[PDB]
């Protein structure tokens, strides 16, 4: 499918504070009123999703049906592929040198056959239930913004707060969602494991280098943002 | 050009030329601003010379503070000094005043001046010099009744 | 100072600006963040059992604060030779990785652990790079790695085809094919075992006893540095402008508390003019506003050397509660003059309706008078008629031309 | 501050700045001349009178109403309701940039305006050409009507109508000034231009001007003494080129303000302190009188105009 | 146009011009104000009636 992200896809551009002023910055932002891909009816193919300028991952997942994400170069043997797996009370962020299958599922613990991870990075567990995420890679820092806001995408305004930064530099051109259900299918090749669960939809929207003018209130929270290459009034 | 060798003296000569040109551009700009100011002042001085020396003007403080009569110019190495002759009233006195006078059922108004009174008497005089004159028909005109 | 500014010797009557009053900071703070991941140095130096010389144990030290000053708990080191660096400057330079290679060797073989030196150990077991910028530490371990019968568990390679390369390891146990006779896995003539064992005993001297030697090699790849040594001081000075270095934000100003509630991810604040206005304390979570202390301009209100030499100072646009009659005006504050309460004609302007002059005695300061007071009796039956005339002359000077110049 | 704006708290930058020349003592000599000039423009229009006049206690001038232009004793600041309305509509030390306060405050200009109003109401035009002479206001209006050609009888007879029309105009001028919020545009434009030029100098300090960074404490800590100099030299050049143009624009704006103040003083002298025969110098139409009102950065002249109306066709010979 | 006059066709050159900051804005802000002023002088003398 294809839908529109009207006024969503904004985040904090830098770790600086302001008080009821306006800040114009040329950053990598999501263009307002764009055409994002609403993949709600794809209940496990087509995992070929690029990572040129990042990804805007929006979801309204009911409760813990997502298990994590994977960002790799080509998903081949001896290729750096980061896997962020969110358990109940802890998340695991390791980069592996392994050949990943079409849809590595989690319900299983070992994704591929010959896994070989080398990093160590543990953090706080991450996982009307809107879960906004924005992923990017710049200055060798795999940078993520996360937000948990109650709701599809409404017409409101909510900034994305930088939560965790982690240093790594690779040619990240991979993206796929990891679902969770009841029926256990150990077969990696068979990409058909549809189970009767809640609504699942992984939003995909690519970022773009644009100039954004954000308005910082007295408390330092972005409450309004305008773009500078869409509407003439903007 | 004597300590340093040809191509390492150039960036130095380039920087010196830039510094000496930036100091002259601002000088020319300040000179233009001062020349515009001098031109405005000279236009004002020429207007004052034409309206105060070459005739009498009815303006209040354009040819001196007060009642302008005449103006004499004097040259100066970089300017002009105007000597304005001013007529100033003085030694004023209190008097009684009235708009008109009702006589024979008609309200007569003074032609020039105002009706002055100094106690059980009424005369006509101008608004710049006390000259008591009897209220006659020549200096008064009827414009209706006193109602 | 007025004569120096005006570049003259007979200054006239008036107010002249000479310099600017700047409050110098007294102390200087450096509040960088609390200390944390002390690198795992203690587990490499205070280990329980070291490895052989050929199987020298390596740990990579990365993403951790390196306190290289926990070295000095281990006793007088037969060698702390720091090659390419100083033993004192090492706790400063950040580096990408710090590889620690530990191994046990004899006492006569501790000198062979260095660039260029050759022998029996650093030719086939553990060779160091020629341009090795790091630090080699070595200390005796007789009490711990010596058994009466003999500790034959520590091995070492004696024979090899060719020497090793910088930071190369060999763990093969094939018979040394010395002569042309091809060995068949058996030992004997011209076919000897390459790995021998150490006869570590307590009765040995000081040159053959077990010596533990570690080598810390610093790596500075183009990759960002993740192992940076420690840093800190401790003053949250208030109501006084000092030099702050809060987690890299450097400046000078009064650090006073505030109610500017920041978000969790952000460290410093900015006004509209892009200038810094507040900063997080990298230790206690509290926001303090940065405000400059007393700063302004000094002006000498001199009556001129023609009359006298008593002058007055005026600090403009600054309250002089901080750093001769002190009086605060709306345009600043002047010292050296008395505020008189009779309004006279303004002679030397100051600002906001205050003027100075010489009464004659001392410099005075009074509110300027706009003129005299005269209220005419306005009546609907009274007039003022003039009687006499006065012929006066008024001078009006106006410039016409300028000095024609050319460059 | 030529020293602090270009060189932030650095003694070596201060030593390097003196080698550029005498720009530091000229850029501050021109700006203080601008200030002394601005301290004079506010005395050629408001300080034209010598002695301060006051309003008589009896508030009966003959039928007219001047309560909106005379000062109000209730408000602690002695101003008129029109001046109070004008004051509530003009919306008004960073890195070495200070704002010097004016000499004549908003209270002394108000006193001068009240004195001029009293002189032009009670005395007429004699308060600006010599000793003040008392004269009834209806007779002053008759004088001003005869000065333009209209006979005094139309005013001496239809006095109540003229008084009511003047009162209605004075009452409606407040609603007219309150209707359009951009009426005081000429007084807000100068303030906006000043605050913009004062704020554009701090915004250009963050520019590197070719160097690696913008702050001196970073260049004097990353780079070594003689390779930081060409950087310090380029930074000083960039910060001086940004201040020279600022001083030039300030001089141009000061010349414009001086011309405007000269025009305003001429209008005050030829319209408030007497009646002028010019067509559209004291208002569009037949000028009778003018009342001044102060404002935080200007003066508002209220010109009373006599306009004919209800004309009729006739035969002429 | 600061971008076409200084940096003509050259993206690399324009990215250096942005590091000079607000000079270009204060230039066009004044040049258009000049035009607005010139559009007013033709209305104070000819548009009196
Ligand atoms: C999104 O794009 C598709 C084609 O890519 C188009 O058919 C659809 O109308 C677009 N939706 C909107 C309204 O952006
Ligand atoms: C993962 O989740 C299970 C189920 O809640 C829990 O028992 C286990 O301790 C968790 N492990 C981690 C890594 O937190
Ligand atoms: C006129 O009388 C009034 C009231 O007594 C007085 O104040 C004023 O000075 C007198 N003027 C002259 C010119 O005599
Ligand atoms: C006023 O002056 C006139 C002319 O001198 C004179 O005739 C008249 O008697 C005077 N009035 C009084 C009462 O003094
Ligand atoms: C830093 O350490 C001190 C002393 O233990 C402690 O009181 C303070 O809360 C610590 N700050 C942080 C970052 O928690
Ligand atoms: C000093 O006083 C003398 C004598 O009164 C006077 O001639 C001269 O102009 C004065 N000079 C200055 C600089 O005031
Ligand atoms: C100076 O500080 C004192 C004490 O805070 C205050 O009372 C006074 O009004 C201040 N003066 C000004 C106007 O700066
Ligand atoms: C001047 O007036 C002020 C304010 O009323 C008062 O505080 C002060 O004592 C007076 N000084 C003199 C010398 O009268
Ligand atoms: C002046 O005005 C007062 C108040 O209305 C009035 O009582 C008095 O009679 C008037 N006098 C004249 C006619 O000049
Ligand atoms: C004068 O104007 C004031 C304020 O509008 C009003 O209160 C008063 O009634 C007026 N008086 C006359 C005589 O018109
Ligand atoms: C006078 O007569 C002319 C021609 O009939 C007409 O156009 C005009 O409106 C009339 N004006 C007046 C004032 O009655």
């Amino acid at each position: 499918s294809y839908t529109n992200s009207f006024t969503r896809g904004v985040y904090y551009p830098d770790k600086v504070f302001r008080s009821s002023v306006l800040h114009s910055t040329q950053d990598l932002f999501l263009p307002f009123f764009s055409n994002v891909t609403w993949f709600h009816a794809i209940h496990v193919d087509n995992p070929v999703l690029p990572f040129n300028d990042g990804v805007y991952f929006a979801s309204t997942e009911k409760s813990n049906i997502i298990r994590g994400w994977i960002f790799g170069t080509t998903l081949d043997s001896k290729t750096q592929s980061l896997l962020i797996v969110n358990n109940a009370t802890n998340v695991v962020i390791k980069v592996c040198e392994f050949q990943f299958c079409n849809d590595p599922f989690l319900d299983f613990r070992v994704y591929s056959s010959a896994n070989n991870c080398t990093f160590e990075y543990v953090s706080q567990p991450f996982l009307k239930n809107l879960r906004e995420f924005v992923f990017k890679n710049i200055d060798g820092y795999f940078k993520i913004y996360s937000k948990h806001t109650p709701i599809d995408l409404p017409q409101g305004f909510s900034a994305l707060e930088p939560l965790v930064d982690l240093p790594i530099g690779i040619n990240i051109t991979r993206f796929q969602t990891l679902l969770a259900l009841h029926r256990s299918y150990l077969t990696p090749g068979d990409s058909s494991s549809g189970w009767t669960a809640g609504a699942a939809a992984y939003y995909v929207g690519y970022l773009q280098p644009r100039t954004f003018l954000l308005k910082y209130n007295e408390n330092g929270t972005i409450t309004d943002a305008v773009d500078c290459a869409l509407d003439p009034l903007s | 050009l004597s300590r340093l060798d040809p191509p390492e003296a150039e960036v130095q000569i380039d920087r010196l030329i830039t510094g000496r040109l930036q100091s002259l551009q601002t000088y020319v700009t300040q000179q233009l601003i001062r020349a515009a100011e001098i031109r405005a002042s000279a236009n004002l001085a020429a207007t004052k010379m034409s309206e105060c020396v070459l005739g009498q003007s009815k303006r209040v403080d354009f040819c001196g503070k007060g009642y302008h009569l005449m103006s004499f110019p004097q040259s100066a190495p970089h300017g002009v000094v105007f000597l304005h002759v001013t007529y100033v009233p003085a030694q004023e006195k209190n008097f009684t005043t009235a708009p008109a006078i009702c006589h024979d059922g008609k309200a007569h108004f003074p032609r020039e001046g105002v009706f002055v009174s100094n106690g059980t008497h009424w005369f006509v005089t101008q608004r710049n010099f006390y000259e008591p004159q009897i209220i006659t028909t020549d200096n008064t005109f009827v414009s209706g009744n006193c109602d | 100072e007025t004569k120096c500014t005006l570049k003259s010797f007979t200054v006239e009557k008036g107010i002249y600006q000479t310099s600017n009053f700047r409050v110098q900071p007294t102390e200087s703070i450096v509040r960088f963040p609390n200390i944390t991941n002390l690198c795992p140095f203690d587990e490499v130096f205070n280990a329980t059992r070291f490895a052989s010389v050929y199987a020298w144990n390596r740990k990579r030290i990365s993403n951790c604060v390196a306190d290289y000053s926990v070295l000095y708990n281990f006793a007088p080191f037969f060698a702390f030779k720091c090659y390419g660096v100083s033993p004192t400057k090492l706790n400063d330079l950040c580096f990408t990785n710090v590889y620690a290679d530990s191994f046990v060797i004899r006492g006569n073989e501790v000198s062979q652990i260095a660039p260029g030196q050759t022998g029996n150990i650093a030719d086939y077991n553990y060779k160091l790079p020629d341009d090795f910028t790091g630090c080699v530490i070595a200390w005796n371990s007789n009490k711990l790695d010596s058994k009466v019968g003999g500790n034959y568990n520590y091995l070492y390679r004696l024979f090899r085809k060719s020497n090793l390369k910088p930071f190369e390891r060999d763990i093969s146990t094939e018979i040394y094919q010395a002569g042309n006779k091809p060995c068949n896995g058996v030992a004997g003539f011209n076919c000897y075992f390459p790995l021998r064992s150490y006869g570590f005993r307590p009765t040995y001297g000081v040159g053959h006893q077990p010596y533990r030697v570690v080598v810390l090699s610093f790596e500075l790849l183009h990759a960002p540095a993740t192992v940076c040594g420690p840093k800190k001081s401790t003053n949250l000075v208030k109501n006084k402008c000092v030099n702050f270095n809060f987690n890299g934000l450097t400046g000078t100003g009064v650090l006073t508390e505030s109610n500017k509630k920041f978000l969790p991810f952000q460290q410093f604040g900015r006004d509209i003019a892009d200038t810094t206005d507040a900063v997080r304390d990298p230790q206690t979570l509290e926001i303090l506003d940065i405000t400059p202390c007393s700063f302004g301009g000094v002006s000498v209100i001199t009556p001129g050397t023609n009359t006298s030499n008593q002058v007055a100072v005026l600090y403009q646009g600054v309250n002089c509660t901080e750093v001769s009659n002190v009086f605060q005006t709306r345009a600043g504050c002047l010292i050296g003059a008395e505020y008189v309460n009779n309004s006279y004609e303004c002679d030397i302007p100051i600002g906001a309706g205050i003027c100075a002059s010489y009464q004659t005695q001392s410099i005075i300061a009074y509110t300027m008078s706009l003129g005299a007071e005269n209220s005419v009796a306005y009546s609907n039956n009274s007039i003022a008629i003039p009687t006499n005339f006065t012929i006066s002359v008024t001078t009006e000077i106006l410039p016409v031309s300028m000095t024609k110049t050319s460059v | 501050d030529c020293t602090m704006y270009i060189c932030g708290d650095s003694t070596e930058c201060s030593n390097l700045l003196l080698q550029y020349g005498s720009f530091c003592t000229q850029l501050k000599r021109a700006l203080t001349g601008i200030a002394v000039e601005q301290d004079k423009n506010t005395q050629e229009v408001f300080a034209q009178v010598k002695q301060i006049y006051k309003t008589p206690p009896i508030k009966y001038f003959g039928g007219f109403n001047f309560s909106q232009i005379l000062p109000d004793p209730s408000k602690p600041s002695k101003r008129s309701p029109i001046e109070d309305l004008l004051f509530n509509k003009v919306t008004l030390k960073f890195n070495g940039l200070t704002v010097l306060p004016p000499l004549l405050t908003d209270e002394m200009i108000a006193q001068y305006t009240s004195a001029l109003l009293a002189g032009t109401i009670t005395s007429g035009w004699t308060f600006g050409a010599g000793p003040a002479l008392q004269i009834p206001f209806p007779m002053q209006m008759a004088y001003r009507f005869n000065g333009i050609g209209v006979t005094q009888n139309v005013l001496y007879e239809n006095q109540k109508l003229i008084a009511n029309q003047f009162n209605s105009a004075i009452g409606k001028i407040q609603d007219s000034l309150s209707s359009t919020p951009s009426a005081l545009g000429k007084l807000q434009d100068v303030v906006n231009h000043n605050a913009q030029a004062l704020n554009t100098l701090v915004k250009q300090l963050s520019s590197k001007f070719g160097a690696i960074s913008s702050v001196l404490n970073d260049i004097l800590s990353r780079l070594d003494p003689p390779e930081a100099e060409v950087q310090i030299d380029r930074l000083i050049t960039g910060r001086l080129q940004s201040l020279q143009t600022y001083v030039t624009q300030q001089l141009i704006r000061a010349a414009e303000i001086r011309a405007s103040a000269n025009l305003a003083a001429t209008k005050m002298s030829e319209c408030v302190l007497g009646q002028s025969k010019r067509v559209d110098f004291c208002g569009k139409g037949y000028h009778l009188m003018s009342f001044p009102q102060s404002a935080p950065h200007g003066v508002v002249f209220l010109h009373v105009t006599y306009v004919p109306a209800q004309e009729k066709n006739f035969t002429t010979a």
